[PDB]
């Protein structure tokens, strides 16, 4: 998963 | 192998071995897959089948550009499923011409999810959402065992993650049996980074989802749940999946609380497998304890009863969980990345990597003997200007 799918 | 055996292009014909019509564990129509390796298998269609709650394709308070991205119509013609099929292979052409690829991809292969799909302790049987169903002539179905399925994405086309099908009463990807591993991933986006001028190499962004799907396999992963505090919290699995830098924040004690952890839980698999006495399916208790005493480098004694190497473990474990990482594969494809997993994607860009003049294997977008190959050219969307297509 990309940094993105933290948030 | 030249690792992929050879170049499908979308339009060839089924034979049912490499080229076939499946399903995967959902009723759903079968959609044609492509074997491009032993275990590993390829569906050019976008995911709406390995998920119930992502059947459609973008809701009311969907996310922007460049975290999340919409286009119902991506992936929905043979012209783009072929280029979609073509790209992925590219991409594991690159991974695999490293050695550090070369290595993730041999590990991946030997990662065969553990047979314990049955009631019996004494019994091993194959748990069913670890295979899929490959369409025979006569339209029955067989079942066939894969390790890794690169899917396209959803409704988000650039939501890439690792997916996997789970179990009622285990945990596949954390208990050391591993599950056979979904990659919604696409080679037509990429995603410009801080500082976003320059573009991320397709081939990181696979390769870190490989990753997550060694951990996976090997029934390593991290709980999600599990997170640091960095400054916000991500979780310890992405930590370390990128590695490098990131690295210092990972807790080394609980690293190390891990590593006894999984150590003992792959004496639980040894241990299974020196009580084993029948298996279902066609060859062979004695050829799948071998198996999995690759996947496991487990030592065999005289006797054939099973036992594990701490060397032979201590080398496994961390070739997967700090040798195979984002940071790594960088210093290996030598192109331009982030240093930090905490960098935000500051735009988002069509590409197409299948033309040999825009993307090759060994050079990415930064072709040498072109004006492209040096600092990092190729990957300077605003020099590289006709590769990239800055997305709304
Ligand atoms: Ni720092
Ligand atoms: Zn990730």
């Amino acid at each position: 998963r990309r940094f993105a799918a933290m948030l | 192998m030249p690792f992929v055996n050879k170049q499908f292009n979308y339009k060839d014909p089924v034979n049912g071995v490499d080229i076939a019509y499946i399903k995967i564990p959902n009723q759903m129509q079968p959609v044609k897959a492509f074997k491009i390796h032993n275990k590993i298998w390829v569906i050019p269609e976008r995911d709406t089948f390995t998920n119930p709650e992502e059947g459609d394709l973008p809701p009311p308070e969907a996310k922007q550009v460049p975290v999340s991205y919409y286009d119902s119509t991506y992936l929905s013609t043979d012209n783009e499923k072929d280029n979609y099929l073509k790209g992925v292979t590219k991409l594991f052409e690159r991974i695999y011409s490293t050695d550090l690829g070369r290595m993730l991809l041999t590990s991946i292969v030997r990662g065969i999810p553990f047979w314990g799909g049955s009631t019996i302790d004494t019994e091993l049987k194959v748990i069913d959402t670890n295979c899929i169903n490959v369409i025979q002539p006569d339209g029955s179905y067989r079942s066939e065992e894969l390790n890794l399925v690169i899917i396209g994405p959803s409704a988000d086309i650039i939501q890439f993650e690792c997916k996997s099908f789970g179990h009622e009463v285990l945990n596949l990807t954390r208990n050391g049996y591993g599950s056979t591993q979904y990659i919604r991933f696409s080679p037509d986006f990429t995603f410009g980074f801080e500082e976003g001028k320059f573009a991320t190499d397709p081939a990181v962004t696979l390769a870190h989802e490989l990753i997550h799907a060694g951990h996976r396999l090997y029934g390593i992963a991290i709980n999600p749940n599990r997170v640091f505090k960095v400054n916000l919290e991500v979780s310890f699995e992405e930590l370390r999946t990128f590695g490098g830098h990131d690295a210092k924040f990972i807790d080394s004690l609980q690293e190390n609380e891990f590593r006894l952890y999984y150590y003992n839980k792959f004496k639980d698999i040894a241990s299974t497998l020196n009580k084993a006495k029948s298996i279902v399916g066609t060859a062979s208790l004695q050829y799948m304890k071998n198996v999995f005493k690759e996947k496991y480098l487990l030592s065999e004694d005289t006797s054939g009863k099973f036992s594990v190497d701490k060397l032979k473990f201590d080398k496994l474990y961390k070739m997967l969980t700090e040798i195979y990482t984002e940071d790594n594969f960088v210093k290996f494809f030598k192109v331009l990345n982030r240093k930090t997993y905490l960098n935000f994607d500051k735009a988002v860009f069509k590409i197409n990597i299948v033309p040999k003049v825009n993307y090759t294997i060994y050079d990415g977008f930064n072709l040498r003997n072109t004006n492209l190959a040096a600092n990092f050219n190729g990957q300077n969307t605003e020099i590289n200007n006709m590769n990239f297509t800055k997305l709304k």
